[PDB]
C-alpha cells in the first residue's frame, strides 16, 4: 500500500514570470498593480498645501498678487507642497501689462516654488531721490485703491519726471534687502506712451533704452511709442500707453542694477522668499485630502505598493510606477488533474 | 519541477484536496485516498505574506518640478528634466520587475521542498517497518483509507494503532 | 557545491559521460562503469534556455539627443545630457550584472538538485532489497555491469531482472 | 556493488561569476555580450530616417534650406528618426553671412529635432507696410531664382528704404501664425554695409542697434559698417555688405518682438514644426538598413541582449550596454577527473 | 525553517555547541550528548565570505560637479544636476539593498541544506544496521556517548568498533 | 538511541533583513557600513589635486590670477582631481572692480573645470592698431609691477584714446587663437570714470553703451559714470573711476565678437584650456592623502563597501552610499534554546 505526498491541482487562471521556468500558471495570486483613475486634487497628508498664493487677499490672480496690486496684497503663508494651475497665468486688471515681451508671467511660478514668501519688509531705492532728476511718484486710475484712487503695484515706482528733460542712461544699484538667506525676486519695468503723451509726462518722445544686470545674466529692453497691442487684461482706458515689466532674482548677498532712462517703474516693494516647496502641475478647487498627488491621476490614495498607467511626477505617500502590472504568486504552478498513475 | 521531473515524482493535480495546496494521497483496496497537510499550505502562505511586505518597503525619492526652472523661459532644461524623470521611471520599474520576477522563481521553486519536508514528516510517523520508494511514498505493510490518511495530515498517527513498530520522542 | 562537500558526495568528475552531464557510476569486479542521464541534462539544458529567454526581455528606454539643446549655445546643459546618459547606462549595467550573477549562481547550485533527483530516480527501480548509503550511492545484492548501468540511465531496468523484489506502479 | 550519481568531467574553459563560490570554471556558456564595429548608417526599421531636411529639393545645405534660399525650396515631409551629420552646418551661397555671430548655425539642427517641419503657410509681416517708411523689399543677385535675378531667402524680407533717412528703433510684432500646437522658427536678421553705400541704401552711416525678444529671452545686436571679414561661404562679390541673421523660436500662441532700424530684414515665411523626431549624430550616406543606430558602431542590428564597448545614444531595437562582457553558465562547474575513490 | 517546521525537524538551538554552527546531538542513558562539526561551519563561513567580495565588486561612476556650469549663472542647471545626483544615489542605494536581501536571505535559507547534508554524512558512517526516522535522527542499535559523538564530528567513526556492520569505500 | 543533526543557539543581538523570513535575529554579522566623520582634505591618490590654480606665483587670489594681475602670474600645471575652496571668489586689489556686474567672479571656478590651463602663447587683438583712434595703452598704478610702476592686467589693454573724441560703436573680432582642440577664455571689460575724469581720458562724458557675441550668446553693457560703490577689494585710491570685467568662452575654432566705445578694456592675453578635471567643493589647506574626496566628509579612505551619512558628490576610490545601514549575516537565524525535546 501506498501513502504518497502530492500537491493539488485547481483553478489557475493568473499566469506568472519566472526565470528558470518561463511564463507558468498559478493558483492564486495576489495583485501588487492597479491603474487609478483621474480625481480631482486634494491636501497632501504629510505636508501643507498651496495653489492660491494668498487666500485672504481673495478675488485676484496669482500674478496681480506677484505683482503687488493695491488689494491684492494678503500677508501669505507657506506650504511644503505646492500646485501649479496656470501654466501662463493672467493679470485681472490695473494697468495694461504688454506681458508677452518678458518673462514676468511666471513670476508666480517662481515664487511658488519657495516654501516662506513675503511682500516686504520695506521697498528698495528711494522714488524721489533715485537718479535721475527728482520725481513724483506717479500714480495711477486703472489701479483703485482701498478707498478709491490711483494705484501702482506696491512692487514697483511709476517715477515720472518734474523737470521734464530727456536723459542719457542713469544706473540704479537695487541691493540685497532681505533678511536671512533668502531670495529677493525684484520687479521692474517701464510704462511708454504714444508720441503726445510722451513729451508731456517725460521730456523726451523717443524709444527709450532700459538694461538690467543680476547674478551675470544681463537683459536689454527698447520701449516702444506707438501702435500698442489691443489692450488685454486690463481694466479701462489709459490705453495711450502700457507697462513693460520684467524681475531680477537677487541670490543671498546679491546686488542688481539697472540702467535705465524715461518711463522707469523703479522697483519698490521686493520679495523675500526661502525654503524650498514641492510642486506639481495640477487644477485648484481642492476638495479634501490624498495621500499622493499625481500630475493626472491627481489626489490618489496608496493601496498597492506599485502602480500602472502614465508616469508622472507625483509627490506624498506615492505607489512607484511600474512598465507592466505585476502580481506575487500566492499558490502552486499548475499541475493537470491526474490519472497518469497505476 | 525539474527536481519532480528527474526524480519520478507525479506532476500530478489532485483536485479534491480543497483545503491545502500539499499534503497525502492514499492507494490500495479503498482505491485512491486524498489529504491535504494545514501546516505546509499555512508555512506556504506565511512565507508569501512575508515577501509581500518586503516589496512593500521600497521607498523611491517622490519626483517632482524644479523649483527655479520656468515653464516658457528654461524649456531645454526642462526638457532634459522630463528626460531625467522617464529615465529613472524606467530604472526603478525594470529593478522593481527583477524583485518580483526572483520573488515569484522563489515562491514557485520551493513547492517540490514542501513535498520533500512532507515526505519526511511522513517517514518519521509510518515507522520503521514502511519502505522509502524514492518517489515520494512509502510501501506500507497496512492499509490506510481515508480515516487513516486524514490522521497522516493531522499528525496523530500511531502506527500501533495497527500492531507495527514506531519511533518514540 | 557545499552540500556535496558536508554530505560526502563525491567531488569527481567522471570523464567519459561524454553525453550527458549528470548520471551513474556502477562500481564491482567489472571495475567502473558510467552512464549519463538523458532527462536530467534535458531538463538542465531547458532551464537554462528559459533563463536566456528572460535575460533578453528587459526592455529599457533608447537614450537619444535632446531636441531644443543645441551644440554650440546649449554646452552647460548637453554636458548635463553625457552625463545623465552614462549614469543610466551605468545604473542598468550593474543592475544587468547582479541579474546575470544570480542566474549563474542558480544554475550552478542547481546541479547538487540534479544529483539529489537523479539519485531518487535510482532508489526506485533498484527495489526494496537495495541499501542506501547517504553518498548519493546504493549497495546491491546483485552485479551491475555496463549494460545494468546502462538500462538505469534509460529507466528501462528491472531489479527482477536478477530474481529480487520490485515497487510496482 | 555500488551504483552511484555522479557528473562529468570536461573541457572548462570558460569562467563564470559566482556570490557564494567565487570565480567558478564552466563546462559551457552562452555569451550574451558582443563588441559590434563601426559601420555605415542605415534607415532604422519601424519607424523613418532623416539626414537630408530635403531630398527633392536637392544640390544644397540644410542650412541653405532652413534659411529659405531660392531654388533650396522642397515641400519636405516626417520622420521619426533623424540624423545629425554636420554639428556645424555651412552656407552654400547666396548672400554672405557673418554666422558666427549668432546661432543661426544650429537652426537645422533644432528644426531636426521635430517630426513635422513646414517652409510656410503665408509670410508674416507686411515688408512694404513694416514700421520704418514704406520699404521697396530689396532683392539681390547673389542670390538667384528659378529664372535668375535677385535672390532673398524666402524666410526674410530685404527691408530697404526709400525716403532715405536715419531712425530711432521702430519695433515689429512678429505674431504667432501657425497650425495646430506647432512651434514656430521665425528668422531674421540684418544688412550692414559699406560707409557709403550705407548712405546710398539707408539715409544714415553709423553702426544700427537691433534688440529682439522672444518667449522671455532677449538679444542685442549693433551693426558693423567697415573692414568686414574675408568674405567666404559665400558666391560672388556684393562684397561691399555681409548679413547678420538670427532665429527666434516662438511656442504655440507666444508672440515675438523685433526693435530694429536700418538694414533690417525683416522676417516672412516662417517655419512651423511639430513632434518630436529621434535625433543622434551620424554619417549620411544612408545605405539599406539596421535594427538600431548607434552613434559610434552606427547601423547595427541585434543579435545578442548586450553588447560592450563604446557607450553612445543609440535609437530604435538595440541592445543594451554592459560594462563588462556576460556569458550565462550553460553546463557544470569544473570538476577535476576522478580517481579519488576507492 | 519552512522545512524544518513541515518536516518536523527540532527547531532547537542547543547552546553548548561552542565551536561551530552545525552538528550532531545524541540521546540516550548518558542522556544528551552535543557535538558540531568542523567542515559544516567553515564551509558556511566561507560561502559568506565569498558573497562578501562578490558585494564589495559593484563599481558605480564618481558623481561629480558640472565643469562649465557656473555657481551664480546657471543655478536652473546646477538645480536639475543635484537631483540628478540624488536620484543616482537614491537607485542605485535601493539595488545595493536588494542585492544584499537576496544574499541575507540565501545565507539564512541555507542552513536547512547544511543540516541535510550533515544528514547524509551520518547516515553512510552509522552504517546500515541504523535506522533513519525522517527527523535528521537516527536510531542505533548501539550506545553513543560524547566519545561517540565527537568521534561522527571528526569523521573517525566505526560502526564495528561495536560489532556492527559497515559500508567500505 | 537517537543521533541527529542540530544547528547551536547563541548571542543573536544583531537583527537581519529577509525576504521570505521578515526581520530576523542572527549569530553574528559582518557589517558593509559606516557614518564617516568630517575630517579635512588630501591629495587624491590615483589622480593629482589642484585647489590653488598656481603655487609659485604665490600671495594672491585665484580670480586675480585668472584676472592676470601683475605678480600673480606663474606657469601653472595640470591636475585631474580640483578643488572648489571658494564658492564667490575675491580679488586682492590692483584696480577696483565692480565685481557684481558680470559672471567675472566665477572666471577660476570656470578655469578648474580644465585639466590643462595656459597663461598665454601671444595677446589677441593690437592694443594700438585697434579700431577707433590708435589707443596709448593705458597703464595703471594701483597694479604694481614686478619693478613698481603701473599694471594692467596682462589678460586686457587699457585702450585709452589720443584724439579725444567720442565714438559711434566700433566692432572687434576676437579670433581663435590657441593651440589643438583648445577653449578660449577671453576676458574683456570697459574703464568709467566721473564726469571730469571721462572728458579728460576720453573725448565724451555721458554712459558708453558695450556689446558682445560668441557662441550664440549676446551681453550687453551701459557704463556708469557717477556716484561709483563704496571700493572695495582694491588697493589705493584712483577711486575716480572703476572697472566692470566679463569674459567670454570661445569654443575650438570660433570667433569673438566686442563692439564697444571709450573706456573699453580690449582683451589681450587670452587663456587656453583643454582636458577635463574632476572638480569638488572643498577646504584648501590640503593635508596629507586620501583614497577618496568628498564634499563633506572630506578627505576620506575606504574600509568598507557602502557607507551611510550624507550624501553628496565625491570623486576617487570612493564606499557607495546607502539609504540605511547594511550588514552580511554571519552566522545561523536565532533559535530558543532546547528542551522543548522528549
Ligand atoms: C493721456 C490723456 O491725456 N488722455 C486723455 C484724453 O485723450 C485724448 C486727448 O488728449 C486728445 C487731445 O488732443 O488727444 C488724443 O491724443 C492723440 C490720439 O490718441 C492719437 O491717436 C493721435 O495720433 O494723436 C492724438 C493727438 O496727440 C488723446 O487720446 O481724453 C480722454 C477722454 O476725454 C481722457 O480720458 C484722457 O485722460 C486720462 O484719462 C484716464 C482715464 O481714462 C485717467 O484718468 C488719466 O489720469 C491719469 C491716470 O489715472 O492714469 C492721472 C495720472 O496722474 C497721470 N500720470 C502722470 C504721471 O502724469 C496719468 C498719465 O498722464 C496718463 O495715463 C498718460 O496717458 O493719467 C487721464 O489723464
Ligand atoms: C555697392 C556698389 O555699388 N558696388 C559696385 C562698385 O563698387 C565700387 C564702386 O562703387 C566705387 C565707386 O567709387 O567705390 C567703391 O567704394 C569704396 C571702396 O569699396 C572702399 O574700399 C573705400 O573705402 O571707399 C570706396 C568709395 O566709397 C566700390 O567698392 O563697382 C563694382 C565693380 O564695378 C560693382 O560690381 C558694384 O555694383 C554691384 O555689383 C553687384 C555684383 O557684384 C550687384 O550686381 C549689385 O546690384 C545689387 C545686388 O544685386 O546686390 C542690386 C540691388 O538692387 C541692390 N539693393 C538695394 C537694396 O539697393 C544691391 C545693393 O545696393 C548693393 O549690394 C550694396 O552693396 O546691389 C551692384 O550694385
Ligand atoms: C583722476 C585724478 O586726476 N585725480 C587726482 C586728484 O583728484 C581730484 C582733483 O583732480 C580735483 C581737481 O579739481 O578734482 C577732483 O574731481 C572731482 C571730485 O572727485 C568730484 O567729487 C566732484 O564732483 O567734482 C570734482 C571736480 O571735477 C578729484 O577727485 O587728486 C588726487 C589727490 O591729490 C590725486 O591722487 C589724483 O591723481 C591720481 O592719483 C592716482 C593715485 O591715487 C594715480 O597716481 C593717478 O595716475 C594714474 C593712475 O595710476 O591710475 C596714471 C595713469 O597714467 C592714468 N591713466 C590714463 C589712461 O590717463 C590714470 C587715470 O588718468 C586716472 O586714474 C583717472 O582717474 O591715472 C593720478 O592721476
Ligand atoms: C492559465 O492562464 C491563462 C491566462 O492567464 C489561461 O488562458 C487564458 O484564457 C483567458 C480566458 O478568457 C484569456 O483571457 C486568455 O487570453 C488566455 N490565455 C492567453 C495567453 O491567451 C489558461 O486557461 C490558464 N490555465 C491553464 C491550465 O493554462
Ligand atoms: C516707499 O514706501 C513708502 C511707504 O513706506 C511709500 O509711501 C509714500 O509714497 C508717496 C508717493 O507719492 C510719497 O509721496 C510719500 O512720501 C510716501 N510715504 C507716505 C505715505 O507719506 C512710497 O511710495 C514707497 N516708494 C516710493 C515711491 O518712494
Ligand atoms: C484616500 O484616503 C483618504 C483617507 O484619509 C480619503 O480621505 C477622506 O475622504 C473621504 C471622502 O469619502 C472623507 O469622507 C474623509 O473626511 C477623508 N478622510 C477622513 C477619514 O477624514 C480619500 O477620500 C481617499 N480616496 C482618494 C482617492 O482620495
Ligand atoms: C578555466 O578557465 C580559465 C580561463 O577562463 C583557464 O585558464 C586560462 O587559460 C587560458 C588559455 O589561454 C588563458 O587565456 C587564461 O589567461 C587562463 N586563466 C587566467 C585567469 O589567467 C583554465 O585553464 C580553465 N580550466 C580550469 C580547470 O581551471
Ligand atoms: C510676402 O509674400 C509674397 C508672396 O506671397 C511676396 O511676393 C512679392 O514681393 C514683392 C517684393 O518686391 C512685392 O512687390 C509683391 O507685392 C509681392 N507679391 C507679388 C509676387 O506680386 C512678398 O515678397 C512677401 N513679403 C514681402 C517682402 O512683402
Ligand atoms: C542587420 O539586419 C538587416 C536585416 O533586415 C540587414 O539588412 C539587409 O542588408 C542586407 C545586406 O547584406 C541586404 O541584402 C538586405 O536587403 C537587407 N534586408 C533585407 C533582407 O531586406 C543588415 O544588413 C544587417 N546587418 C547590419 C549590421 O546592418
Ligand atoms: C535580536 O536582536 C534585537 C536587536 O537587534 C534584540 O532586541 C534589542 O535589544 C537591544 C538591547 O539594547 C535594543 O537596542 C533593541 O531596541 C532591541 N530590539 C528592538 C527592535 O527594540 C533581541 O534581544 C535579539 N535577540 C533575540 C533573541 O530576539
Ligand atoms: C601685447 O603683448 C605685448 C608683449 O608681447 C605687450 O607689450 C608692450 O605694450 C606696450 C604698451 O604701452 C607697448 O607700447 C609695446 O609696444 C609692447 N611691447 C614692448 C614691451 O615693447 C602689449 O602691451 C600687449 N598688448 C598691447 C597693449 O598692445
Ligand atoms: C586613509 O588612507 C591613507 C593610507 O595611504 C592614509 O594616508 C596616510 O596618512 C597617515 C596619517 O597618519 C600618514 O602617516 C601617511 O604618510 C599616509 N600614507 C602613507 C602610509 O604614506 C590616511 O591618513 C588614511 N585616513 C584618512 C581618513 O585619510
Ligand atoms: C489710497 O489712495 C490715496 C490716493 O489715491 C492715498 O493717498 C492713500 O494713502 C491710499 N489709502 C491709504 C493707504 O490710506
Ligand atoms: C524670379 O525673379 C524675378 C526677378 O528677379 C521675379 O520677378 C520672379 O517673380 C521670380 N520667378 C518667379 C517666382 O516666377
Ligand atoms: C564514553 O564511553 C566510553 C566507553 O565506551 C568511555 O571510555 C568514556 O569515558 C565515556 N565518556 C564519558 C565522559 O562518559
Ligand atoms: C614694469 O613696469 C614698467 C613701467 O611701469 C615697464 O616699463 C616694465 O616693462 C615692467 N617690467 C618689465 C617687464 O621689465
Amino acid at each position: 500500500d501506498r501513502i504518497c505526498t502530492g500537491i493539488t491541482s485547481s483553478n489557475s487562471p493568473h499566469v506568472v514570470k519566472t526565470a528558470t521556468q518561463g511564463e507558468v500558471n498559478v493558483t492564486g495570486v495576489i495583485p501588487l498593480t492597479t491603474t487609478p483613475t483621474k480625481s480631482h486634487f486634494a491636501n497632501l497628508k504629510g505636508t501643507q498645501t498651496r495653489g492660491k498664493l494668498c487666500p485672504n487677499c481673495l478675488n485676484c490672480t496669482d500674478l496681480d498678487v506677484a505683482l503687488g496690486r493695491p488689494k491684492c496684497m494678503g500677508t501669505i503663508p507657506s506650504a511644503k507642497a505646492s500646485i501649479l494651475h496656470e501654466v501662463k497665468p493672467v493679470t485681472s486688471g490695473c494697468f495694461p501689462i504688454m506681458h508677452d515681451r518678458t518673462k514676468i508671467r511666471q513670476l508666480p511660478n517662481l515664487l511658488r516654488g519657495y516654501e516662506n514668501i513675503r511682500l516686504s519688509a520695506r521697498n528698495v531705492t528711494n522714488a524721489e531721490t533715485a537718479p535721475g532728476g527728482p520725481y513724483i511718484v506717479g500714480t495711477s486710475g486703472s489701479c483703485p485703491n482701498v478707498t478709491n484712487g490711483n494705484g501702482f503695484f506696491a512692487t514697483m515706482a511709476w517715477a515720472v519726471p518734474k523737470n521734464k528733460t530727456a536723459t542719457n542712461p542713469l544706473t540704479v544699484e537695487v541691493p540685497y534687502i532681505c533678511t536671512k538667506g533668502e531670495d529677493q525676486i525684484t520687479v521692474w519695468g517701464f510704462h511708454s506712451d504714444d508720441e503726445t503723451q510722451m513729451v508731456k509726462l517725460y521730456g523726451d518722445s523717443k524709444p527709450q533704452k532700459f538694461t538690467s544686470s543680476a547674478n551675470g545674466v544681463t537683459t536689454h529692453y527698447v520701449s516702444q511709442i506707438g501702435g500698442f497691442p489691443n489692450q488685454a487684461e486690463d481694466e479701462g482706458l489709459p490705453q495711450s500707453g502700457r507697462i513693460v515689466v520684467d524681475y531680477m532674482v537677487q541670490k543671498p548677498g546679491k546686488t542688481g542694477t539697472i540702467a535705465y532712462q524715461r518711463g522707469v517703474l523703479l522697483p519698490q516693494k521686493v520679495w523675500c522668499a526661502s525654503g524650498r516647496s514641492k510642486v506639481i502641475k495640477g487644477s485648484l478647487p481642492l476638495i479634501g485630502e490624498a495621500d499622493c498627488l499625481h500630475e493626472k491621476y491627481g489626489g490618489l490614495n496608496k493601496s498597492k505598493p506599485y502602480y500602472t498607467g502614465e508616469h508622472a511626477k507625483a509627490i506624498g505617500n506615492c505607489p512607484i510606477w511600474v512598465k507592466t502590472p505585476l502580481k506575487l504568486a500566492n499558490g502552486t504552478k499548475y499541475r493537470p488533474p491526474a490519472k497518469l498513475l497505476k | 519541477g525539474f527536481f519532480g521531473a528527474i526524480a519520478g515524482f507525479l506532476e500530478g493535480g489532485w483536485e479534491g484536496m480543497i483545503a491545502g495546496w500539499h499534503g497525502y494521497t492514499s492507494h490500495g483496496a479503498h482505491g485512491v485516498a486524498v489529504a491535504a497537510d494545514l501546516k505546509s499550505t499555512q508555512e506556504a502562505i506565511n512565507k508569501i505574506t512575508k515577501n509581500l511586505n518586503s516589496l512593500s518597503e521600497l521607498e523611491v525619492k517622490n519626483l517632482q518640478r524644479l523649483s527655479g526652472a520656468m515653464d516658457e523661459l528654461h524649456n531645454e532644461i526642462l526638457e532634459l528634466d522630463e528626460k531625467v524623470d522617464d529615465l529613472r521611471a524606467d530604472t526603478i520599474s525594470s529593478q522593481i520587475e527583477l524583485a518580483v520576477l526572483l520573488s515569484n522563481e522563489g515562491i514557485i521553486n520551493s513547492e517540490d521542498e514542501h513535498l520533500l519536508a512532507l515526505e519526511r514528516k511522513l517517514k518519521k510517523m509510518l515507522g520503521p517497518s514502511a519502505v522509502d520508494i524514492g518517489n515520494g511514498c512509502f510501501e506500507t505493510k497496512h492499509k490506510c483509507n481515508q480515516t487513516c490518511l486524514d490522521r497522516i495530515a493531522a499528525g496523530t498517527f500511531n502506527a500501533g494503532e495497527f500492531s507495527l513498530p514506531t519511533f518514540d520522542s
